[PDB]
């Protein structure tokens, strides 16, 4: 029957309540690295698109 | 021997600094970045403009030999030439069948590209570890994310309206131009908001971890922590479900003559600006399919990848690391309290993020964005080595 | 090598 599914549910709540959620202070620095990498490499993507622009015409 | 007919990368036996490291791994990234469509997310063949062969030979070169085995630097020397040889054979096979999808010029060009990329695999893997295609997905996704500012002015055709000048900033043409138009043709505002929001939510969920206390066995006093990540599998469930999506839709395209027209609507990823509800049997149940799929894939990957509770306990025993209060055998139970359910809930939550990104309609159909964030975090984790 | 992963 379904009771083990509800047991899994309460397992999930217990795990989440036991998990170490990020706070604002470390979020502000962890997301910074993601933004920096995103920008620094999307820049190279945009540059190669720009270099493709003239070779077509 | 038969591997004596190929070259190989030089062995790093000296200190390998960050500057020259990006000079090796992050330079000559333009070769594939020069200039069955459901596989282009993972194999950006497209029209084969010198990018038609990635990942497909990279892993297979070794894994097909390992699989057929059932049919250390010394083993490296034994297999080094042969793995590349068979990778290039299968590369030529893929090229000729893609041609099926006189023409020797294009095939040999594809072979040259594959040769360069395979020989570069070991070059990137030494040290930082960007080989195995881990960079290709982010490379093909990052352009689809950022090049909106080039797609908006470069589209010379205007259709019924006028959009030749641009869409990011074109208010002065009418201002009064209204941005509250239909969000199906060029929805810059909604796409950007969805993209940044999904980035933010996946970052927030990414720092979820459980810190198990650990102590070194002989140095009584040295305390430490061991992290159990919430996903604990990163992209594996999403990768596997993307593989199933490909194997379904490309097969449907193959069998059509033998998804959004002329085909059954039994399974499909519901896409519509805002929302659409006409038959709940597919609009909502898609969420259940995705969630169960991701959870199952994570749960089976736990056993496949050798990251189960007992395996991790054995690794910790190998490293002499122990928990303070528990017998050397009861540590397995403490890990087991989290690891399996952590993996299952990671699958569920990552699927939920996928369906939320699909609902918001972010860039790249939600999938890949999660690959994007996980790959960036993997790069960060590798960069951690420089600081430790 | 045709489709995920041959």
């Amino acid at each position: 029957f379904v009771e083990p599914s509800r047991q899994f549910v309460k397992d999930s709540i217990r795990l989440v309540k036991r998990c170490t959620k990020p706070d604002r202070k470390e979020f502000q620095k962890i997301a910074m690295a993601t933004a920096i990498g995103f920008a620094i490499m999307g820049f190279i993507g945009f540059f190669v698109k720009l270099i493709h622009i003239p070779i077509n015409n | 021997p038969f591997c004596v007919i190929l070259p190989e990368i030089q062995k790093p036996e000296r200190k390998i600094q960050f500057k020259e490291k990006v000079l090796w791994t992050a330079i000559t990234l333009f070769i594939f970045l020069v200039c069955p469509y459901w596989m282009r997310v993972i194999l950006a063949s497209n029209r084969g403009t010198l990018m038609a062969l990635g990942i497909s030979p990279i892993v297979t070169s070794g894994l097909i030999m390992q699989l057929l085995a059932g049919a250390t630097p010394k083993d490296r020397a034994l297999f080094n030439g042969a793995q590349k040889l068979f990778g290039m054979t299968i590369t030529i096979g893929q090229s000729i069948v893609y041609v099926m999808t006189v023409c020797l010029l294009i095939t040999i060009q594809l072979f040259v590209a594959g040769l360069i990329v395979l020989l570069l695999d070991e070059l990137l893997q030494k040290g930082y570890g960007l080989g195995s295609g881990i960079s290709l997905f982010i490379a093909t996704n990052i352009c689809e994310t950022i090049v909106w500012k080039a797609f908006s002015p470069t589209t010379v055709n205007t259709g019924r309206g006028m959009e030749f000048e641009g869409a990011i900033i074109a208010l002065f043409h009418l201002l009064a131009l209204r941005e509250a138009f239909y969000r199906q043709n060029l929805p810059n505002l909604m796409n950007l908001i969805a993209t940044i929001f999904v980035f933010a939510v996946v970052i927030y969920f990414q720092g979820f971890r459980v810190d198990l206390p650990i102590k070194s066995a002989r140095y009584r006093g040295q305390y430490n922590t061991y992290p159990i990540k919430l996903f604990y599998t990163s992209n594996i469930p999403i990768i596997l479900q993307s593989a199933l999506v490909s194997n379904l839709y490309v097969i449907s395209q193959m069998l059509s003559a033998r998804p959004v027209g002329g085909l059954c609507h039994y399974l499909s990823p519901p896409e519509s600006f805002g929302s659409v509800l006409e038959d709940p049997v597919h609009a909502v149940v898609y969420i259940v399919f995705m969630l169960g799929s991701c959870a199952f894939f994570s749960k089976t990957w736990i056993e496949v990848s050798g990251s189960s509770a007992k395996d991790v306990a054995k690794q910790l025993k190998e490293q002499q690391m122990v928990m303070r209060g528990h017998r050397e055998t009861s540590m397995v139970h403490e890990l087991n309290r989290y690891i399996p359910t952590a993996a299952a809930f990671g699958g569920l939550c990552i699927g939920a993020l996928s369906v939320l990104a699909d609902f918001l309609g972010a860039i790249g159909s939600g999938t890949g964005i999660l690959l994007a964030v996980t790959i960036i975090y993997q790069y960060f984790e590798i960069f951690v080595k420089e600081q430790s | 090598x045709x489709l995920x992963x041959l």
